[PDB]
């Protein structure tokens, strides 16, 4: 008769609702929110054993300048060339900064040294700069409060008239980008709120049903957030800002997906003519297993994502899986319970009018009757999408993805105004030999290295012991007595290890150091530095290269390999779930092909719109987030549609197709459009990267729902015929019943 | 035999797919 | 003959190998320009036309 689980869900509806409410309450009041608990235990985004990270740690260790890799710059310029008062206040400031040992570890005083001052001053003598080594790695809160402390300590005292002080670099950039995102949150939330309300009132043409759905979604979201913050607060699992953000997005998507699923099935059943009780029982018996399977498949894929090596995905594996499990549990217990309570108590969930089901049944009729031509049309559209993909570029510089009013951006603007290179993002090269280098022949080899580096296509300055101003284009001689001038000794500590076993040259690019060329250039720098010592006694030494472009090259390599790992894992799990659900080996293959084709076409359209037309290049994170969300949502919708189709096969292959279209195409379309436009309302944000991600996901779901899922896979099913269910044996048409 | 092999083709197919995927993921990870 | 009368220019007369108007001859000129640009880099002539 009535299965156990729905009867127990509905009979105890009110007590379980109260239990859910009290649990959410206690988990949200006693445990801080996700942003705070995430920030208190953030993790560095660079891998632990990447070639660049080891180099930065070792370089810091040898010269005794800390163990971190965060750094900042101070830019000093005036409307008149700097004078003696400039040196005076520079010295006072530098003493003050060196007084605070808590936050700044070590320093690089070039402009205060007459010999090297030329290399620490503009060509026209109007600007200067300094390098500060800061506590904490990239992305840890320690770096954030350290950079803020440096900003305060530098801005406390008033600069002399005529000059102005900035704070610049990458640390300031990340701090200010965090602040900028926090600022944009309010406006973006307001606009998305209004858009989602409009869309829900449009889909349902009621106020009460929309309010009930908002209730479902908010209860699910609060429960998930509170539970995950409870787990992460006691240091049980790891957390990160990127993890919390993607968790929020996935929670909203899944919760709305399941809520629409359930309510739509309920209203459809009521419209068929069943009473309230039987409608409840049939919605549960028709949607429960689909919801459970989709939830567990997404949880499994997002857990398998945890084997990745790049932390951006490593830290993202556990929390998202836990959140997804909580979401599915909540939407399987609390959902039908409150649907039963609301249906019983008064008259709130009530279908009105019937105009979408008939239209979608007509669309299904068109698909069934003429499946060939519609297929070629859909694949033609996918082709026009796909053909723009191979031309795809990506930019790692994050400077030009933010509004220009952040202080770091004015610092950069000043530096570019008075300098003709990218002097704010230098690099460091190191050579580690096994003998003392404070002698003449080793200096000749040092200069050979410096010149070999200078001659690479792209480098502008190479600052070394031989030439502190960074133009090694000259024949060299330094008689041995030079090791006694105290100024030379100071430069010697600045540029040579105190043991004498290491050398370092500061390398500054031309143009943007973070574009693709600035990434490909470091391999050549290393090759030239290796071949410069070939044949000299220094052969066999170890060469380290620490800098921003090195980090980004490592991240790009890890990114491609991790994308392929995640792709294989996700696609194979989709195969497994489709096989379990349908007991067909061709159906799962068709679904896999369609989903990968849809990802391809979606991203082709996105790159056509965003880089070719608007002339702005995509980020290096858009691909990962876009593919994660698209794959999850596609798994969900495809699973529902195929399960329904299997349910309605028995009365013929194709009238089953039109019935399944009428029944479920409308539900999947509604969910797709609501989520798609909720994401698409992000285009008005002033953090352009979020605009890119939102618009990509939006357009992708538009294309998926309105072209692929409604015209390509039903057409394929109606075209192949009984060969969609192999190895199971089915019939194209039932036995011909008489009149 | 035939019966015990074709009565459980699904679990064996899933085992094969998981084995292949695990091998490939392990090999790719070491890079 | 070579310098400019006002003294703000110099010119070099460059002759190719083989056939200057085959594919390789066409490709060589970009390399010539790049080589000159890299030769003047760092010297007081930096950034000239």
């Amino acid at each position: 008769a009535r299965p156990f689980i729905p009867r127990m869900i509905r009979t105890f509806a009110v007590p379980i609702i109260l239990g859910w409410l009290v649990t959410i309450a206690v988990l949200n009041v006693t445990v801080p929110q996700l942003e705070t608990v995430g920030q208190i235990q953030a993790v560095s985004m660079s891998p632990d054993a990447a070639p660049s990270m080891i180099s930065m740690k070792h370089i810091g260790k040898v010269f005794e300048e800390g163990d971190s890799d965060s750094a900042a710059m101070i830019v000093l310029e005036g409307q008149r060339p700097l004078g003696d008062a400039a040196h005076a206040f520079y010295d006072q400031m530098i003493g003050r900064l060196q007084a605070d040992t808590t936050h700044v570890q070590s320093l690089q005083d070039f402009w205060g040294d007459p010999l090297t001052a030329t290399g620490a001053q503009s060509s026209d003598g109007k600007a200067a700069y300094v390098q500060v080594k800061l506590a904490g790695n990239q992305g840890e809160s320690l770096a954030n409060e350290s950079v803020e402390a440096v900003k305060t300590i530098v801005e406390r005292l008033a600069p002399p008239p005529g000059v102005k002080v900035y704070v610049t670099g990458s640390a300031a950039l990340v701090a200010d980008q965090q602040q900028a995102g926090d600022r944009s949150l309010q406006v973006i939330e307001a606009v998305t709120f209004t858009v989602i309300i409009v869309m829900l009132l449009l889909v349902y043409r009621s106020i009460i049903t929309s309010a009930i759905m908002l209730t479902m979604v908010v209860l699910g979201l609060l429960a998930t957030r509170g539970g995950v913050a409870f787990l992460g607060f006691h240091r049980i699992i790891g957390l990160s800002t990127f993890a919390t953000n993607l968790l929020v997005v996935l929670a909203i998507a899944a919760a709305t997906d399941y809520a629409i699923f359930l309510i739509g099935r309920y209203q459809e059943a009521r419209g068929l003519g069943q009473d309230r009780e039987s409608a409840y029982y049939t919605m549960f018996g028709g949607t429960a297993h689909v919801v459970l399977g989709s939830g567990l498949t997404i949880a499994g894929a997002t857990f398998c994502l945890s084997f990745t090596r790049l932390p951006y995905f490593q830290t993202l594996g556990v929390p998202l899986a836990i959140g997804m499990v909580i979401v599915v549990a909540a939407a399987l217990t609390l959902g039908p319970a409150i649907i039963a309570v609301t249906s019983r108590f008064g008259k709130l969930l009530e279908p009105k009018r019937m105009a979408r089901v008939r239209g979608w049944r007509k669309v299904g009729a068109a698909i069934v009757r003429w499946p060939g031509p519609i297929l070629v049309g859909a694949v033609a559209l996918a082709l026009v999408g796909l053909l723009t993909l191979p031309g795809y570029r990506t930019n790692y510089n994050d400077r030009n993805y933010l509004p220009a009013d952040l202080p770091a951006n004015e610092g950069y603007a000043a530096a570019e105004r008075h300098f003709s290179q990218a002097r704010m993002n230098p690099e460091v090269l190191m050579v580690e030999s096994d003998h003392d280098m404070r002698n003449s022949a080793d200096f000749l080899v040092i200069n050979k290295i410096a010149k070999a580096i200078f001659a690479v296509e792209g480098i502008s300055r190479v600052q070394a012991i031989t030439r502190p101003d960074g133009k090694p284009i000259e024949s060299f001689y330094l008689p041995p007595e030079v090791f006694d001038n105290p100024d030379f000794q100071r430069g010697l500590e600045q540029f040579l290890s105190p043991d004498g076993h290491a050398v370092r040259f500061i390398i500054s690019h031309e143009g943007d150091p973070m574009s693709q060329a600035g990434i490909a250039r470091i391999a050549k720098i290393k090759t030239a530095a290796k071949e410069a010592i070939k044949g000299t006694p220094l052969e066999g030494s170890a060469i380290y290269l620490g800098g921003t472009a090195a980090m980004f090259k490592d991240l790009s390599d890890g990114n491609t390999y991790d994308l392929m790992i995640a792709g294989i894992s996700a696609l194979c799990l989709i195969f497994i779930i489709m096989l379990i659900t349908t007991r067909s080996v061709v159906a799962a293959a068709v679904i896999v092909g369609t989903v990968v084709l849809s990802l391809g076409a979606s991203f082709g359209l996105s790159v056509l719109i965003w880089q070719h037309i608007l002339g702005i290049e995509l980020h290096w994170l858009v691909l990962a987030m876009a593919v994660i969300i698209l794959l999850a949502v596609g798994a969900d919708y495809n699973l529902l549609l195929v399960a329904r189709l299997k349910e309605e096969i028995h009365a013929g292959i194709n009238t089953g197709i039109i019935r399944a279209m009428g029944g479920s195409g409308s539900v999947v379309t509604a969910a797709g459009l609501v989520f798609a436009f909720t994401m698409m309302s992000f285009a008005v944000s002033e953090l352009t990267v979020m605009a890119q991600v939102g618009t990509t996901i939006g357009m992708g779901l538009l294309f998926d729902t309105l072209i692929v899922r409604s015209f390509m896979t039903p057409s394929i099913a109606a075209l192949l015929g009984k060969w969609f269910w192999w190895p199971q044996v089915v019939r194209q048409r039932p036995i011909p019943q008489p009149w | 035999s035939i019966g015990t092999l074709k009565r459980a083709w699904i679990p064996l197919l899933i085992l094969v797919v998981v084995a292949i995927a695990g091998f490939t993921v392990q090999r790719i990870r070491t890079f």
